[PDB]
């Protein structure tokens, strides 16, 4: 009820603990945190219950508390809030209760498809699952500042409870509490990173695998209610055009011997965009925010990203990095427009869409290679990433072909899941004229259980007190030891199990023997 | 009785 | 409430699910469900099935070194967690599982035998990863796996939950294979303020995330469950070893100094619920360096920490206790003495090495250790000359020791009557603006105004200033003035046709720093 909140608020205040050691690995549960709807502020209240785990001094504002949306340090998207003591509620009006647990952050461009996926799809999946209840009773609560933007629909599949804007927040109340809310996204499901300190490309350690985007994938498909071979185009109409179209088309069907269909986001449905696209053996198209459906393909289709002239396919790899993610299962092939007769360069279009020194301009049409460069407004890389392109067809056909050798798709193709072993057990060694080792170890637990094809052991000598070691790769469970061997030493030997020359297990524990 | 370290694997 | 087929059929059809937090196994917790344990091999183990998740999904980095870890130690080599992973398939093989019927917390208890290890690493963490995540404080049971007994003090292990903790050892007696249906694995380690000395000497956390204010909200839930609801000084006394030889004298001097009663406490031979009641009223705690301290954060605010070191042993060198009383909101002072008087320590060298002997050490290094006037710095964990020292007994110089704490406590010890206000942060500056000037081709005035902080309209604070930092658009270099008014006009140095970068900052009281508001820019 009412006067038990409010009187459990304006004794007790604030509440916040939250995980990881810097604001950008961090993720907060809070209960009784509130918000001033006009000064767009949050608010800890401090009473005598209030806890503020991590409790930061002067370095919560180094930078912040979190961020709150998954794109790294990005100085306008930071979480904090102001603090009060939980007595200056007799200043301001009764706050409104918020009674829904909350989940909190920020979407980054909610008018671009693969942000949406990327940055806020996948993030909020998983993020609601790493809270128990949340799942299935969160509300989120958007509060970035954009509107429902192109893609409404999708956020709110991801929740049964109708999420909210900033603006409708406002509208709630002049002072809103949250009994219970959580703020923050976990970014392990990211992948790419769009430029904004070194040039953009692969997050550098990446923690995703295709199963956990294909689980995802899976649980939109059942939302929007989706479940005779052909290649699926995915076509653009406002801009960064494929003017050959036709022509495409009907050289994609002669030469890979299939039905070919074109697919677009303003003319389809989104559920139907998804129903051609995770049954589609090939997925053609131009580089843009329409490839992240890609993740929808099914195991062993492959990708074709087509780049204009000028864009290196190198530098600019968010869909390449996607479909070459381990257990994505998906084939991966850039094509570059090296011909500048087939190039339609737009310099006449408002710098929205890529006004300057006519020396600068000069510059940027003799140039070969878009250069490297960071975010966001670099008019040599807007200029040339939306010139529309003639796809010269021999040349996509013979590069395509490289990596497809006959008919794509998942024709006839089974794969496993890659599992490690465990730790081999109840190693043993044995010292000796000659000096001698022997080593002997059993088979790990969970290699009882399993058939697998190639099963190797890596083994590490050390003489102790030495930073180095002699490796061995042994196929046999024991070994005796000659070459290096000295009287009166003490060795170190390390021993970890190999499945299938790359599934590297742990080393069990250190085997210490002198002679 | 404090747990300490097992022995630490050569960096090389 | 478990239907015991269908589970089978979730965790034979779906395997095991895991999401976990951070993006390194030392700032790592891990939610899983149907996470099994082989109670044979004494190894977890993840079953893929159709549904499985696994993030972070590391590969072979899974072991560079391990998922993550199960103590609060950083990066401890043996207090690793991992799993092996199975096709759930291969549960045709298995005998069938139990089913364990409650939420589980998952951890290593790091030293359980010690009272300073039990509430640092382990209960102060458990009870705030219980309340990271909904509805585990109710509902979660503790597994312990580091494989240690109950130990001394499993009583206060049974205080952080209503149900009772299990250990390693009386798993296998649940059954071969183990499944959690719902299982937390790891531990915060937020409220951590030591390190014990694996890389570098023994000494504060670097980064220290915790406040006396998360300390003592804990220790007023542990008071409540202990039944703890005429000002005295607390001698906390040892009984077995590092010993004060004059603790008679001691007791009496300090009463006549301080015209307070004194009074004696130890763990081994008081309830205790009895030993945080003493201590949470004392005005005044003395004791030897030792894990008895660690009930210093029961003391009230304004009491007084003084802590004593034997001979050769630098104060500075051995900070748990002097880190936890000075902590930013402990609001405890703190005093150390060190016996520096040869005459007045008593050696124990024919001791076992865990007790300080170094009677098994060559005549060399014992002839070293004994000439040694202060311990060299060291690591953790069995340093000889280190636990030579530390378990020497003390006679307390007592006219040094008065002049040692009258140095820090001017009359009276403990909390005579302050009142204890939280400090707070001032908000961003709002709206800041400005406007130029030129009066020559050297010349120009930059003005530059703002609103106070939003949550300012709603404190009184005694000191309210603005600190401003000036760059130019091309430079590295910035100037900062501080200011008491919400304007100023910049003149030194400032150029027509110029673009000047400003940032304006409050600061309440001196030492609380707000945010920066977002970058002015000033075009001349
Ligand atoms: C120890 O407990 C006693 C309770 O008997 C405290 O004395 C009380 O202090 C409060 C201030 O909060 C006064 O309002 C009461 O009148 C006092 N009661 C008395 C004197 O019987 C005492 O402050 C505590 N000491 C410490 C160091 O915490
Ligand atoms: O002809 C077009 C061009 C773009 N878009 C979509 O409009 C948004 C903005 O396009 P932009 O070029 O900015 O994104 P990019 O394709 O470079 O990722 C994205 O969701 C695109 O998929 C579209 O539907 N049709
Ligand atoms: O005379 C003694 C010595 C030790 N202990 C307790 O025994 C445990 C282990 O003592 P140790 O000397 O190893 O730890 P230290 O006190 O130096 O941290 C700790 O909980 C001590 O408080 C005790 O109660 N009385
Ligand atoms: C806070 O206030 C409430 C109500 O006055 C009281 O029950 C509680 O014991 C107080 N202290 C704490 C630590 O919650
Ligand atoms: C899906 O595609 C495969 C070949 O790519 C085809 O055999 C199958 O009939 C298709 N099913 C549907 C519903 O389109
Ligand atoms: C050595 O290991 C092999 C398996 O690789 C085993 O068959 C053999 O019995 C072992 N020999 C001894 C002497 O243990
Ligand atoms: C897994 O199997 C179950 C039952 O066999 C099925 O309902 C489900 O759709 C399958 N796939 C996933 C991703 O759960
Ligand atoms: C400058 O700020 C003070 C408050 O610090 C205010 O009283 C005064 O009116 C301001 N002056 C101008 C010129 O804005
Ligand atoms: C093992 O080492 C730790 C760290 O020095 C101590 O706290 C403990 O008492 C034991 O000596």
């Amino acid at each position: 009820d009412y006067p038990k909140a409010l009187q459990i608020l304006t004794e007790g205040g604030t509440h916040m603990v939250c995980t990881g050691r810097t604001h950008t690995d961090r993720l907060c549960r809070f209960k009784w945190l509130c918000y001033s709807s006009e000064a767009e502020e949050f608010i800890f209240f401090h009473g005598n219950a209030s806890v503020m785990l991590p409790s930061l001094g002067s370095r919560r504002f180094q930078p912040a508390l979190l961020d709150l949306s998954t794109v790294e340090d990005h100085n306008t998207q930071y979480f904090n809030f102001v603090e009060l003591p939980a007595a200056a509620l007799r200043f301001m009006p009764k706050p409104v209760f918020v009674p829904d647990v909350a989940l909190i952050a920020n979407r980054f461009n909610p008018d671009n498809l693969m942000h949406v996926f990327h940055d806020d799809l996948l993030p909020l999946f998983y993020t609601l699952r790493q809270f128990p209840g949340l799942a299935r009773e969160a509300r989120l609560f958007f509060m970035e500042g954009w509107g429902e933007g192109a893609h409404f629909d999708l956020y709110k599949l991801l929740s049964p409870k109708q999420p909210l804007l900033r603006a409708q927040l406002k509208a709630l109340g002049r002072l809103l509490c949250f009994s219970h809310a959580f703020v923050g996204l976990s970014k392990v499901t990211t992948w790419y990173q769009y430029g904004f300190v070194q040039p953009q490309g692969p997050k550098a350690n990446i923690l995703v695998s295709g199963n956990e985007i294909r689980q995802f994938a899976h649980f939109l498909m059942e939302k929007l209610n989706v479940s005779e071979e052909y290649i699926l185009v995915f076509s653009r109409t406002q801009n960064r055009l494929i003017l050959n179209e036709a022509e495409l088309l009907l050289a994609l069907a002669q030469e890979f011997q299939m039905k070919t269909v074109t697919v677009s986001l303003e003319d389809h449905a989104f559920a139907d965009v998804v129903r051609l696209v995770s049954n589609a053996s090939m997925l053609v198209s131009m580089h843009g925010a329409q490839l992240v459906t890609a993740l929808f393909l099914p195991r062993g289709a492959a990708v074709v990203e087509l780049f204009p002239y000028a864009v290196n396919p190198d530098h600019y790899t968010p869909y390449k990095t996607l479909a070459t993610l381990p257990g994505m299962d998906l084939q991966y092939i850039a094509w570059q427009n090296t011909m500048p007769e087939n190039t339609v360069t737009h310099p006449e279009r408002p710098w929205d869409q890529g006004h300057l020194d006519r020396a600068e301009q000069a510059r940027i049409l003799q140039s070969r290679e878009v250069p490297r460069h960071l975010c966001c407004r670099n008019p040599e890389w807007l200029f040339r990433i939306y010139q529309d392109t003639k796809v010269d067809i021999p040349s996509l056909i013979q590069t395509i072909r490289r990596v497809v050798k006959g008919h794509p798709g998942p024709r006839k193709q089974k794969w496993t899941v890659s599992l490690y072993p465990g730790k081999v057990r109840e190693a043993r060694c044995q010292a000796s004229s000659e000096a001698r080792l022997s080593v002997s170890w059993q088979i790990p637990w969970n290699l009882k259980y399993l058939k697998v094809r190639e099963v190797k052991y890596e083994v590490w000598l050390q003489e102790q007190g030495e930073n180095t070691y002699v490796p061995y790769m042994l196929a046999l469970q024991n070994h005796t030891f000659t070459e290096n061997i000295k009287p009166f030493t003490t060795y170190l030997v390390w021993i970890r199990c190999i499945f299938n020359k790359t599934l590297l297990g742990p080393f069990a524990d250190v085997l210490v023997c002198s002679t | 009785q404090t747990p300490t370290l097992g022995p630490i694997q050569p960096t090389r």
